[PDB]
Parts: structure tokens; C-alpha cells; sequence
């Protein structure tokens, strides 16, 4: 039964973290095409004909990269949180699978009695009203 | 003159693709109004999450507006009221009960954590949107964190503490000759309308349910006063208006006034409580009908700012705000909800579209014809 | 009362309209596709900086 | 009607486009003999490589050597017992391995020869290193002519193929790609890769084979997949003596539709040499230029592609088409002269870079082609 619970839990945390990642992608998505264009223009064979042009293109690339590190480090942070939370969730999931498969115990039997009381209390909450 | 026009599916206008600056802050969604309160800033976070998970960030430049200061708020409000607002806390209200009864805070304007921070961030969002729209750096400012129009010069009512709309209007008026204001909220923009009665610079049009409703003001005879005569139009309606009826009662008025008034800048409130299944609303609009107004206003190629107010059922206001944000970029939406944090809150079908209710419409065509007759008659004077 | 836990006789297919919703949910596949699309989007840039290094 | 015969246009390549290709060759690949009377002959890789050396193609292409695949890497597909027996078996001790050989389907039609593990590891390493270099983005094309043996099952070595390195290459491509399109040209149906990837969506195991009385006995129009892999098994069964023009008219629409709908990120293009005229067992009549037009069309898109070898029961024609395809991969057309090499005396009495079609009964009626194209389009629109 815990397998069902962890299956419910997976998408919620995954989606929260993915929304965070989408926000980080959003705040820096307008510089990736500029960086790629600068790199491609730098790697052109007909570019080295003016030293000042090389200097200014290198300066532009350096400025873009200086602006781009913060997004990358925030991405590492959120991905690390992703990894640890998902590790915990998978741990719960595969303990649940191993327990459910090892025997095709009185403690988990008691939890049924504890929940049976709640089901009995909620069923009688409509009769008594 | 009112004529029946059946509603048609919305298609974007590829003539213009103006820049969109969607102002947003991540701390607005933390504030809460109470336990049983209907007004929730959490809907702004819902809409932002829907936008983020939908793939709309590649087109629009997302910002984070700096909170406004007290001196900026004093451009329209009184020093005493803003001082009380800053000083009041959810703990020392007993010592501030005199101002609370005097400034009408506590009944529909509950004091909560970071209330002054909420007002400051909304005012700053509107201020920065107006600043961007004034410097030519942008043409559309989606300040979804604002939309607070019920607040007055020295009073706070209708969950509305700081009137950011009039502050943004003043910023536009810094260098613009004439500005125009639109409303779509079911209630009436009492504060924004009142702020510019005697002057020609600002016009305040509101499509507000009239009669025994919350604002209780804004009849057809609210022509103006002094030199601001005929420069504040009102379109009172009744319960149960639909998409086609709203379009037919909305578009001709705007066309006529911008023919006559000739605005140099535009602001558009986008109240989300005028939809089907709303908690505090009495309309039957859908997301297509809601987005029709913003698409129509944008189609005229004028500098416009979209603010966000109202909305008391999460799914409806979130979907409507997402649709409006998408259509402001001249992009039709997928109309399928991607999985996110709040996927469980989006109905039992998990579809972006929300079906409008079947409830009986009340607006008779002849009443609407007479209403727009008076509107056009008073607008023809100038 | 549909909250009642499944019995050990494998009533998984004939379930209470809720277990089937999760075991039939294809959301995991969509999550995998989104993750791998992000992986490709990042790997293109990774190759770019590898060349520039 | 979907099929439409068109005249065969001349070969044209974009001069503006630049393509990086990393040819893979292990000099020890062509030194293992299946037997005295066995159609399989690994010498073709060596002869083709000699041709590419002599034609001067080395000045415009990159070539490396792929490290042999480890046993654990090779076990990414096949069972542990299968690989264990394949390593432990020798042509001299099969008396104690008779039961294992009977179980594993080896010895009678696929016999045990010394160096079998070395050959299998060489092919697997070539495929895996090609896929790894494809993922890293350094080379757009990773040519591995050594492998391509797609008839190996998970626990059985049928059709003279003991290890299926195509599966491992696709796996190592899938480690960084969501969807990779696999194209088959071998006359026999690609039973191994098809069975491996029959229940998955992340691959597009497109095929162009022949249906009739054969050893595979698979590749029907009905088989489209199970589970999430439904309608993701494109098969185009054909018949005797399909010529160049109709083969091109069948290939180009289908591949265009796949690239327009499936939209893969990498292509694992099989280039089996047993789909040519004069083959030992292949019934087709495709010429070398027809065999290379498919590769040129696949290359014209501009996406990373992993070209592999495979079947081919003749040597001269297979080597000629392989070197022609390698040249075409560089946007360079190879002249018809076959410059002198150590194995020059092999190349027939014509001594020209060309394989010429024979006169065979073209059983491939246009009605069959129209029907199969309609079925393929119907099952492909679901993607
Ligand atoms: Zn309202
Ligand atoms: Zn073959």
C-alpha cells in the first residue's frame, strides 16, 4: 500500500522542482542565443583580420559568461535538492516493494485496526449525522 | 446603437508583436488574508506556475519590480493614512483602533502579516510597469500583482489598500498628454474613477454590475464634474451576461471613445471574478470571452498595461490570467494543462478550458441599446 | 468508505476508482520525457563549452 | 495511392555543409573464419578499409580505433549464461558443451570458431565507442563497418550473428537521446533489434526487408508493437528484384514522413551489403548507387547519424558500396577507378567502382507498393 503513496508523492515533488528549474531557465533564456552567436562568430576563419575586434569579441564573451554563472550555480543547487528528495522517495518506494514481495507483521496489522476505527468512525458520522 | 453579434473564436493579430514585460515577485504568494477569506494572493502564484510550466517564458521578459517607498505612495495618498498602514500590525491593532474605525480597516480589509509589504510591492509593480511603458522600453506591462482599484485617497475597502492603478496613471501622465482606463471587474472602480473626475487627462470606464452590489456607485449619469465633463463613462450591466453580449456591449464603446478621446496611453484592469463558477461574481463569461476584451484592446496598437485584480476561485482566475498572458504575446494557447505543483486543483478533467454555466442571462437587448444610447449621447458632446 | 485498504487477494484491477487512476497514470512517462529533453538542451550547451575550452 | 515512381536523379551533395566522420577500424577484425563452406566472411571490412586508404579519402575524414567492449558492457543486452558459454566455448571442447550448444542454437547453422569472442567484442566495442562519440557531439557520423550483426537474439545466436552490437549502440545513444530512428537495409529482417525494441517508444526500428520463405520468418505488416511501442515497428516487406528507381521511390517518402512525424535526434542507419545484385543469398537487384542514394538522403537532413555495417555474403560488391558510401558521407563523389591495393585482383573482371544489376523477375508490383505505403502511413500517423 505504501507503493501507492510513493507513486502519488513522486509527481508532486518532481513538478515543484521542475517549476523552479523552469524559472531559472526563464531568468537567463535571453542570453543563450547571444552566447552561441558570439562563439560562432569568434570561430569564423575570416575574423582575425583586426586585433581590436578580437579583443572586443573576447570582452563580450567574458561579460556574457560573467552574467551566466549565477544561473548555472542556482541550477546546480536546485538539481541537488531534486537528487536528494528523489533519493529519499525511491528509498521509501523500494523498501515498500521489498516488504510487499518478500512474503508474496503485527505492527502493520495494528495500523489496519487503527484505520478500521477511523473508517468505522467516518461511516457512523453519516448515520448519526 | 446595440446590435446582436454572435461570438466567434479568438485568433491573434499577427500585425504587431510588441514586447511584453510580465512583472512578478515570488514573495507576493506568501501573504494570506485569513482562514475563511475568499481573496487569496495564492492565485497569482497559481497563474505564474501555469505560465512557467506552459513554456511561455521564452517570449516575455520576466522582471521583479522594486517595492515602492512611502514618498512615492504619497503622490496620491495622504501621509496620515499611509503612516497608519505602515504602522499597523496584526498585533497592535488595539492601540490603532481609532484609525481602524476612521480608515475603515478590519471588516473587509483585514490586517495580516506583511500587509504594508503587499501594498508596497503592488504599488512598485504598477510604478515600474508605467516607467517601462513611458521610456519606450516596452509596450505591454502585465502587472498581475496589482489590480487594486477599490482603494480611495484616505480609505481602504474591498480588499483594496493601495490604489496602484492611479499611481501608474500619474506616472504615465508624467509625459503623456492623455491617458485612458478600462475595467472588466464585476465590481466598480470607485477610487480610480473618482481620482480624475474634474480633469480631462484621465478617463475611467467600468463594466460593473449595478444595483444591490458591493460598490453601489457608477450609474449611467456619472458624467463628470467641471472640466472633466463627459470624460468618465460607465456601462452598468446586470446578472448573467455572456460572452457575445459582453463583446457587443464592450467593443463599440471602446471604438467610439478612442475615436473621440484619442488616448495616448491605455491601462486595462483584468478582474477575474467575472467568470462562470466564480465565488463573488454574478456573470457567465468564459476564458474566450474574458480574453476577447484584452485582445480587442491590444489590437488597436496603443501602449497598454494589463493589471490583475479579482478572482476568488483558483482555477478560473488562474486559467484566465494564463490565457490573457499568452494572447498578449499574439500566441494562441495549447489549451491542455501540463503537470505542475497545483495539477490536483485544476478540475476533474485537467483541461485549460472551463465550460461557462447554463444560468439564465438577464440583459435585455433593448436595455443595452438604451444604455449605449446614453453613453454615445454623452460622449458626443466633446 | 472507498478509502478502505486493498486486501491481499489482489483486487488491484477491480479497485475503488482511485488505485486504477494512479496505476494507469502516464504522468511518469511525461516526466521522463521532460527530464530527458532538459538533458539534451543542457548537453548541447555542454558540448559548446567543451569546444570553447 | 502513395507510391509514385520517379526517375533516378544524379547524385548531388551540398558543398556548403561540413560533416565530421569518425571511421572505426580494428586491424584484427578480418582474421576469423566461420568455416570452409560458410557464407559469412569478415574479410570485406578489411578490403573496404584498404579501398578507403587507397582512394585518398583519409585526407578529409577522421579515423580511430575503438577499444574492445568489456564483458559487462556486452551483457547490456544478452543473458549472463549466453555470454558465459560464448566465452567458454572453443572448437575443440564442444563434446562437453553439446547440451549448452543445443540450447543456445549454435554449432549446426552457426558454428563455433576460434576468436569468436574477440570478433564479438571488437564489433561491440566499435558500436559502443561510436555511440559514445556521437553523444559527445565531436563527430556527426560514427562509421563502424565491423559490426551491424542484427540477427542476434537475447539468448540465441541465429542467422550467423552471435552478438548484436546495434542494440548496445542504440542503448548508449538512448542514454542521452529520447528518440533515435533505426533504419534497416539488409534483405533479411532485423529480428534481433526488432525483438529487443518491440515494446518501447524511444526507438523507431524502421526496416526495408523482404518477405517470403526465409530463416527469420518475421517482418509482417501486422507487427507494429506492444505496450507503449504500439505502431512503432515500421516494416516494409518487399519481393524479388526491386530495382533502383522503385527502391528510391519507396525509401524517400517513408523516410521523409518518419523525419517529419517521429522527429528523431540521431539515426542508427544499417548499411547491409547483402541487398545488392549478385549476392549469395540476397534476392534483391539493387545497384551500389541505389544502395548509396538511401544513405545520401538520410545524410542530407543534417542530424547526427551512426552508420554500421552488417550482413553481406559477398566481398567485392560489399566493399565497393561501403567505400562509396563512406566517400558520399564526406560530400565527395568517388571516381569509378579502383586504385591498386593488395587485394586488387579480387574485384572481378570489370575493375570499376560499380555493382551492376542483374535481370530478375521484378515481383514488386506497384499495387503491392501502394498498399504497403498506405498501411505504413496509416500506422505512422498515430505517432
Ligand atoms: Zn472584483
Ligand atoms: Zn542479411
Amino acid at each position: 500500500n505504501d507503493i501507492t503513496d510513493v507513486l502519488e508523492e513522486f509527481p508532486l515533488a518532481t513538478s515543484r522542482y521542475l517549476t523552479l528549474l523552469h524559472e531559472i531557465d526563464a531568468k537567463c533564456v535571453h542570453s543563450m542565443p547571444n552566447l552561441n552567436e558570439r562563439i560562432d562568430k569568434f570561430l569564423k576563419k575570416d575574423f582575425n583580420k583586426d586585433h581590436q575586434t578580437q579583443v572586443r569579441l573576447l570582452n563580450n564573451i567574458n561579460k556574457i559568461y560573467e552574467e551566466l554563472m549565477p544561473s548555472l550555480e542556482e541550477k546546480m543547487h536546485v538539481s541537488s535538492i531534486m537528487l536528494d528528495n528523489l533519493d529519499r522517495l525511491t528509498s521509501r518506494l523500494e523498501l515498500a516493494y521489498e516488504v510487499a514481495i518478500k512474503n508474496t507483521p503485527a505492527m502493520h496489522l495494528h495500523h489496519e485496526l487503527m484505520e478500521k476505527i477511523e473508517s468505522k468512525s467516518n461511516s457512523k458520522s453519516s448515520q448519526a449525522l | 446603437v446595440y446590435e446582436a453579434t454572435p461570438f466567434d473564436p479568438i485568433t491573434v493579430k499577427p500585425s504587431d508583436k510588441r514586447r511584453v514585460a510580465y512583472f512578478y515577485d515570488a514573495d507576493v504568494g506568501n501573504y494570506a488574508y485569513g482562514a475563511g477569506h475568499p481573496m487569496k494572493p495564492h492565485r497569482i502564484r497559481m497563474a505564474h506556475s501555469l505560465i512557467m510550466n506552459y513554456g511561455l517564458y521564452k517570449k516575455m521578459e520576466i522582471y521583479r519590480a522594486k517595492p515602492a517607498t512611502k514618498q512615492e505612495m504619497c503622490q496620491f495618498h495622504t501621509d496620515e493614512y499611509i503612516d497608519f498602514l505602515s504602522r499597523v500590525t496584526p498585533d497592535n491593532l488595539e492601540m490603532f483602533k481609532r484609525e481602524s474605525v476612521k480608515f475603515n480597516v478590519g471588516d473587509d480589509c483585514p490586517v495580516f502579516d506583511g500587509l504594508y509589504e503587499y501594498c508596497s510591492i503592488s504599488g512598485g509593480g504598477s510604478m515600474e510597469g508605467a516607467a517601462r511603458l513611458n521610456r519606450g522600453k516596452c509596450d505591454v506591462a502585465v502587472n498581475y500583482a496589482g489590480g487594486l482599484h477599490h482603494a480611495k485617497k484616505s480609505e481602504a475597502s474591498g480588499f483594496c489598500y493601495l490604489n496602484d492603478i492611479v499611481l501608474g496613471i500619474i506616472e504615465l501622465l508624467r509625459y503623456h498628454p492623455r491617458v485612458l482606463y478600462i475595467d472588466i471587474d464585476v465590481h466598480h472602480g470607485d477610487g480610480v474613477e473618482e481620482a480624475f473626475y474634474t480633469t480631462d487627462r484621465v478617463m475611467t470606464c467600468s463594466f460593473h454590475k449595478y444595483g444591490e452590489f458591493f460598490p453601489g456607485t457608477g450609474e449611467l449619469r456619472d458624467i463628470g464634474v467641471g472640466a472633466g465633463k463627459n470624460y468618465a463613462v460607465n456601462v452598468p450591466l446586470r446578472d448573467g451576461i455572456d460572452d457575445a453580449t459582453y463583446r457587443s456591449v464592450f467593443e463599440p464603446v471602446i471604438k467610439k471613445i478612442m475615436e473621440w478621446y484619442q488616448p495616448s496611453a491605455v491601462v486595462l484592469q483584468c478582474g477575474g471574478d467575472s467568470l462562470s463558477g466564480d465565488r463573488l461574481g454574478c456573470f457567465n463569461l468564459s476564458m474566450e470571452g474574458h480574453a476577447n476584451c484584452v485582445n480587442y484592446v491590444k489590437s488597436f496598437g496603443i501602449p497598454m498595461m494589463v493589471v490583475g485584480g479579482g478572482g476568488y476561485t483558483m482555477r478560473n482566475v488562474a486559467r484566465t490570467w494564463c490565457f490573457e498572458t499568452g494572447l498578449l504575446n499574439n500566441v494562441v494557447l495549447d489549451k491542455d494543462l501540463p503537470y505542475n505543483e497545483y495539477y490536483e486543483y485544476y478540475g476533474p478533467d485537467y483541461k485549460l478550458s472551463v465550460r461557462p454555466s447554463n444560468m439564465f442571462n438577464v440583459n435585455t437587448p433593448e436595455y443595452l441599446d438604451k444604455v449605449m444610447t446614453n453613453i454615445f449621447a454623452n460622449l458626443e458632446n466633446t | 468508505k472507498e478509502i478502505l485498504t486493498p486486501i491481499l487477494s489482489l483486487g488491484d484491477i477491480i479497485n475503488h476508482k482511485t488505485i486504477s487512476r494512479t496505476f494507469s497514470s502516464p504522468i511518469l512517462k511525461n516526466l521522463a520525457l521532460q527530464i530527458i529533453l532538459m538533458i539534451e538542451k543542457e548537453q548541447m550547451s555542454v558540448v559548446r563549452y567543451s569546444q570553447f575550452l
